[PDB]
């Protein structure tokens, strides 16, 4: 009687691992070689279906990982090596000795001060310590005057060369030396080859988004419950391709985020206590950070014929440095709140007992707010802001970091351990003239980790990956797969 | 493209609406909007089309909705049944504990419930098919 | 590889000629020598089949004699009338501002006054075979 | 696959059993499996997808299998009886020195006696199907 | 069976610091050396890999 017959044409999926297409709207460079032009088309279906999402395992986010560190690798692999940089180069002494590279035992300091001293300062818009870059605390940037010889495509005639290196770019070999000119050598050069990022990578925003290609669609959690992981999404949206994502890397706070809602969000893993919160765009947080003084760029051919940025700058300008801008203090209490009424979370209802935190250890990659400031990498030491925005009693924090600012002194670094789990270390070429960019806020990196009902500590991380879960996340990638079977009484003939 | 295969999805079985020239349409937007771009690369890059990932990648999602396409129209016409939307095929239901709801379950939840009969339920349709064949060529022949 | 459309142009609309295996024809014989010269390459250069400029072209070249006549039938078989000749669809005629002349115009002159109708019709034709279908569909079901 | 062409050969043209779902199956079977491993390649090696020579010689297999099932399909459309076994099509056998012992004679034996008139009856076969298709068309348009 | 036969040789290589290099201490088989050869009334011979 009930014959299986053929159903052609059925609303009906699986789960798809397929790799997805871009689209994006910046096509100078990248764009024109990899991807589609943007159709523009941002429009979506709600179904009546229920689907389970999760962020932290799924395709759409781990090609955006995967796909914005391949097209870095790509890019940067024709650019000249600097081994031929590896050299011992003549470094000014005193500057050595000043920021610590070398030691020196006749300097024998000794300094009284008091130490009631803590301080606060808070700097706007409308303020002349920003315009002259000198806010309380300032100090100078740390650069290693130094010379060296380099040959360029003639072989047998070579020059000497005025290169000013940050400190945190040095090696210098230490001991007996009585005069002057120390010998230093690139941080890391020797169990590495460092290569020049020549092709304007990171100063410019790489945004774009992905689409499903035919027979794939793309369904997203469209719930204001949805943290992360969620088994039984009542509110599934389908489209054929995704929102715009910014593709930038930093630790601790995410910047010019996509996902900027006047709500503020907490994903957390599935199987984990990692998070990415997302910040209250009603408060408009801002990040304004400048690098004083003037570049000076100068081009230098070296032996291959490709081309090395050198930065002969030969003066002693002050720190680049950041200004946090917006109702910080408003939008890390909503934080803390957001976190107690959390479904995952069974630790303390009292927020004056949960805490905003830098990681622990002596490691810089944790330690740091590392921010791209238009091509040039910033280590931001954010004891000043953490202290204010958490209005904390400092009372015992060694007399430096006991002050409540809301900006903070940081330092540039030009030879890069990249983000992806690589080990590879890129050179960032300097940028000519001077640098200002003013970034929003849109989200905070960070482990929420308590063991007891006091005290939970909001941990902030370096992963910078997981911020592409944030951008994307709710998203699921589907087949189409329209053909069903189903008993009924029809037979041919 | 338009994705009206998924637009109906939980409306239930009977009455679901079943579209036949949904996947003639989903490839054709993916093949027009593919060939504007194969052509477009060239204008900047013409070397590096397909020597590096990008273009790999590409190739692998272009290649996709090509045989994506042909595997539902080799089955379907392994089956016969390419055109004729319920087919009709003479292959009888695996047992009567797999009844659908045809008024109360969505082809979405249907489907899942008979994953492990269409194992051996293709197999069935295809010989169904082969033998109506076999008795045309004889018809044919003599 | 005939070029047989192409020779009867000039001729006018009526009696122009149609011929439905014309595009059959022109895939294959360029398969066959495409096929032939895959196979050649490799004599003395096997590795470098992709890598450089000259494979990327020429697998785009492949790519579309391949997604070409499946646009043709794809759009075909979304109307339903893939050999019918004329078809005979239910789709009404636009407007009587734009009526052929059938004896003294060519298929050529003729398409190009329709360029703008083509983008609605298309729609409209795959509508109307969708119909029919559901029509069926039902019938089928009940 | 399953290789049932293969499986009867020797059993003599008359009663060797043609089979037409026989290339779906073919295809259908390799399809799934490059796809495969086309998402499983990259779980190491997703840069050298097609740069180095495994990847320009595992396309040149993937391509054929799409392109031989496509002349096989444009081959018949162009005769018109993709599903028709025997087909009955009207053009004459060139001469009646080249008969086959349908109850002796394998297929085998049989196609390699008529290798030097297919040349001429492919040719053949598709005229008379244009012809039929010139006819309707008259018949439709008036 | 007798000794696999080996030559003791060293040499000067530089590595990634460029300005800097050492000595090694390197035992070819003697089927992988080529050894000029003529007027050595010392030690010490000169000897090049078989196929550089
Ligand atoms: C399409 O995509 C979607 C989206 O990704 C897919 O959805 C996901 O599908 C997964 C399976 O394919 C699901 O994960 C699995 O869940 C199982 C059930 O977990 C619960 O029960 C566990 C124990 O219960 C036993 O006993 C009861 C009866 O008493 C039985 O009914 C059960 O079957 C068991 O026998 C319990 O332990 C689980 O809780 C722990 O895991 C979850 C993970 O989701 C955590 O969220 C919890 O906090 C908790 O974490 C602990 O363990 C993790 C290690 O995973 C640690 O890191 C933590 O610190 C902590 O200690 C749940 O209550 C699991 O049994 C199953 O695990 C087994 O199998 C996997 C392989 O699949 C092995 O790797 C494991 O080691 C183990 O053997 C697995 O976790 C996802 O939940 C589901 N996601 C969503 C959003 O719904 C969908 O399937 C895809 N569809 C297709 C067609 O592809
Ligand atoms: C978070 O989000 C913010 C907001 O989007 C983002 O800040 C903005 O970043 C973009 C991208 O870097 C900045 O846009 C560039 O700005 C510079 C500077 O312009 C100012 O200063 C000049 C002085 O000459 C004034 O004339 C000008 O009016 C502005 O005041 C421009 O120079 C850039 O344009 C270049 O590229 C164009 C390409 O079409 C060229 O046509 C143009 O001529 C420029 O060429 C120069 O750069 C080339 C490099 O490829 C070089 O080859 C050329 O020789 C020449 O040097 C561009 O408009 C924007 O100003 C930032 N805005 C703010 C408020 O900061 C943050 O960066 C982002 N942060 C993070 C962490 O993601
Ligand atoms: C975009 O995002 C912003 C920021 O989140 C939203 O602004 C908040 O909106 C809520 C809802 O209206 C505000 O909450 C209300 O505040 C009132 C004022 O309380 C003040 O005084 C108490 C001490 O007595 C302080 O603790 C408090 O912080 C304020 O300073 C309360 O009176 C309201 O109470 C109501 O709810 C309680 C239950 O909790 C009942 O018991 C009461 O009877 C009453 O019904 C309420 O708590 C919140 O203050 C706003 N924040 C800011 C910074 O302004 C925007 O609304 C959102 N935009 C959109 C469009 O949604
Ligand atoms: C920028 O700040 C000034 C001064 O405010 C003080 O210094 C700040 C750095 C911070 O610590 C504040 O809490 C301090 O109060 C603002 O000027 C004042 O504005 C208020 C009105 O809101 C007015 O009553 C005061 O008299 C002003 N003070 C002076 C010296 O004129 C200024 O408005 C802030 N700029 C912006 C854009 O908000
Ligand atoms: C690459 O160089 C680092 C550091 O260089 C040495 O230490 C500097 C302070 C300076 O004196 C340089 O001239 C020296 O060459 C090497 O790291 C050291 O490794 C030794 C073990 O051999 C260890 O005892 C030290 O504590 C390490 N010091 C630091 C600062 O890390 C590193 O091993 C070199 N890599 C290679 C392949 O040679
Ligand atoms: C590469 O080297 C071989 C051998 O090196 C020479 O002979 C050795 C025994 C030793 O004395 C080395 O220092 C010498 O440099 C060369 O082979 C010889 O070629 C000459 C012709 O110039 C011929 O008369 C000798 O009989 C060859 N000897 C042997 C052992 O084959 C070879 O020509 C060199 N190749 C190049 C490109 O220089
Ligand atoms: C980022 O914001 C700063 C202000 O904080 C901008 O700098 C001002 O630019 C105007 C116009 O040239 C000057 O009149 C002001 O004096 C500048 N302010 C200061 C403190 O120097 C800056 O231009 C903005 N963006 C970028 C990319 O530079
Ligand atoms: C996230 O961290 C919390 C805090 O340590 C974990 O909570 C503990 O879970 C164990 C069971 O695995 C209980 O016996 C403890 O009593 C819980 N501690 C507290 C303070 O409540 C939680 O399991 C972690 N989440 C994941 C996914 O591992
Ligand atoms: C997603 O949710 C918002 C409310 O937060 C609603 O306005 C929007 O229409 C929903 N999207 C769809 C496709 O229904
Ligand atoms: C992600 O989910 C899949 C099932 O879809 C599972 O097989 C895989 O192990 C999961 N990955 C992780 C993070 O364990
Ligand atoms: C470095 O700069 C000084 C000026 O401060 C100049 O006198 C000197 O010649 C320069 N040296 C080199 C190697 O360029
Ligand atoms: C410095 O010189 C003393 C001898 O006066 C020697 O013992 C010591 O090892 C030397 N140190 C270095 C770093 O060369
Ligand atoms: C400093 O360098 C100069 C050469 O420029 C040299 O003559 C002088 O002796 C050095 N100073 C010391 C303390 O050795
Ligand atoms: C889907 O939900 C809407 C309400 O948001 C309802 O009006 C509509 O009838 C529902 N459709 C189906 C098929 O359940
Ligand atoms: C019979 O029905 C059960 C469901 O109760 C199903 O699991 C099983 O596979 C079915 N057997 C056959 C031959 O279809
Ligand atoms: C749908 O559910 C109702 C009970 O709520 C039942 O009476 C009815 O028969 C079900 N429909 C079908 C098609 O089985
Ligand atoms: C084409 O031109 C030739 C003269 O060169 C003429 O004999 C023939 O009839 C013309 N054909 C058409 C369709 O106009
Ligand atoms: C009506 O005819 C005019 C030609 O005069 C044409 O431009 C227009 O697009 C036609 N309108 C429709 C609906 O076909
Ligand atoms: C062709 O043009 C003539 C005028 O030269 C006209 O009378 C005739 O009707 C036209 N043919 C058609 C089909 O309109
Ligand atoms: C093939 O050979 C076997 C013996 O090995 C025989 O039984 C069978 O009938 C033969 N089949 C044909 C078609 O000749
Ligand atoms: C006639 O038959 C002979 C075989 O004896 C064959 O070689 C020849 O090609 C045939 N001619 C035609 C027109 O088929
Ligand atoms: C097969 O061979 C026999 C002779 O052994 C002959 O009599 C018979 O006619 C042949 N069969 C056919 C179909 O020609
Ligand atoms: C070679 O080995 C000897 C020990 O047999 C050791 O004394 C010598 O320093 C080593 N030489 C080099 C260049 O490593
Ligand atoms: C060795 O020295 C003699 C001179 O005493 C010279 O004639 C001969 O050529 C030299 N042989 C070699 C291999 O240098
Ligand atoms: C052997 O080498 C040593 C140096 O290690 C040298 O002093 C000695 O003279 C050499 N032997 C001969 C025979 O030259």
């Amino acid at each position: 009687t009930l014959y299986v017959t053929v159903f052609y044409g059925v609303p009906a999926w699986r789960n798809a691992t397929i790799p997805l297409f871009c689209a994006t709207k910046n096509r100078d460079t990248w764009g024109t070689t990899q991807c589609l032009p943007d159709n523009g088309d941002y429009s979506e279906m709600a179904l009546n279906v229920t689907e389970s999402f999760d962020a932290w395992n799924n395709t759409v986010t781990e090609q955006a990982i995967e796909d914005v560190w391949q097209l870095f690798e790509t890019s940067i692999k024709p650019c000249v090596k600097l081994s031929p940089l590896c050299i011992t180069m003549r470094c000014n002494k005193s500057e050595t000795d000043r920021w610590g590279l070398t030691k020196s035992i006749t300097t024998t300091a000794s300094t009284t001060s008091t130490t009631a001293s803590a301080k606060v300062d808070m700097v706007n818009e409308t303020s002349s310590c920003i315009a002259q870059d000198n806010c309380t605390g300032l100090e100078q940037e740390q650069m290693i005057s130094c010379k060296f010889n380099m040959t360029g495509l003639k072989r047998d005639k070579s020059k000497e060369y005025n290169e000013t290196w940050y400190s945190a770019d040095l090696v210098c070999e230490q001991g007996n030396n009585t005069g002057n000119e120390s010998r230093c050598y690139m941080n890391h050069c020797n169990t590495s080859v460092i290569q020049e990022s020549c092709d304007k990578h990171y100063w410019d925003a790489i945004r774009f988004r992905y689409c499903a290609p035919p027979g794939y669609a793309l369904l997203r959690c469209n719930d204001t419950n949805y943290s992360g992981f969620m088994p039984k999404c009542s509110k599934v949206v389908v489209s054929s391709c995704t929102r715009m994502m910014e593709t930038q890397t930093s630790t601790w706070f995410g910047f010019n985020g996509t996902r900027a809602e006047n709500r503020t969000y907490i994903y957390w893993h599935g199987r984990d206590n990692r998070t990415i919160i997302s910040l209250n765009k009603y408060y408009n947080l801002t990040m304004k950070c400048r690098r004083p003084g003037n570049k000076t760029v100068l081009p230098v051919t070296i032996m291959s014929g490709l081309v090395f940025h050198s930065q002969p700058i030969n003066d002693r300008p002050k720190q680049a440095w950041c200004w946090f801008g917006g109702k910080w203090k408003d939008a890390i209490k909503e934080v803390k709140q957001t976190i107690v009424k959390h479904p995952r979370y069974t630790g303390t209802n009292n927020t004056d007992k949960i805490n905003l935190t830098a990681p622990g250890g002596g490691d810089p990659e944790v330690t740091f707010m590392w921010t791209n400031c238009r091509g040039e990498f910033l280590y931001c030491k954010m004891n000043w802001f953490l202290n204010w925005v958490e209005d904390r009693n400092t009372a015992n924090q060694k007399p430096k970091e006991q002050h409540k600012r809301n900006y903070v002194p940081c330092h540039i670094r030009q030879i890069i351990n990249t983000w992806h789990k690589v080990g590879k270390n890129v050179y960032l070429p300097p940028r000519e003239g001077d640098l200002t960019c003013n970034s929003t806020v849109t989200s905070l990196i960070a482990n929420i980790d308590w063991i007891d009902g006091n005290q939970t500590n909001i941990t902030m991380s370096a992963e910078v990956a997981e911020l592409y879960r944030l951008e994307l996340g709710d998203y699921k990638l589907v087949e189409i797969t329209p053909i069903g079977l189903a008993p009924t009484s029809c037979k041919r003939y | 493209g338009f994705l009206g295969f998924l637009a109906t999805a939980g409306s239930a079985m009977g009455a679901a609406s079943l579209t036949l020239t949904a996947q003639s349409r989903t490839l054709l937007a993916g093949i027009v909007q593919q060939q504007q771009q194969l052509l477009d690369v060239p204008k900047r890059q013409q070397e590096l089309l397909r020597l590096t990932v990008w273009g790999t990648k590409n190739l692998q999602t272009r290649v996709t909705a090509i045989e994506k396409y042909l595997k539902d129209q080799a089955q379907l016409n392994a089956w016969g049944c390419a055109f004729r939307q319920v087919c009709c095929t003479t292959v009888p239901w695996p047992n009567a504990s797999l009844i659908p709801k045809w008024n109360n379950e969505t082809w979405q939840e249907w489907e899942r419930k008979v994953d492990f009969l269409e194992e051996n339920i293709t197999a069935l349709l295809e010989e169904a098919q082969i033998q109506q064949e076999k008795n045309m060529y004889e018809l044919q022949k003599l």
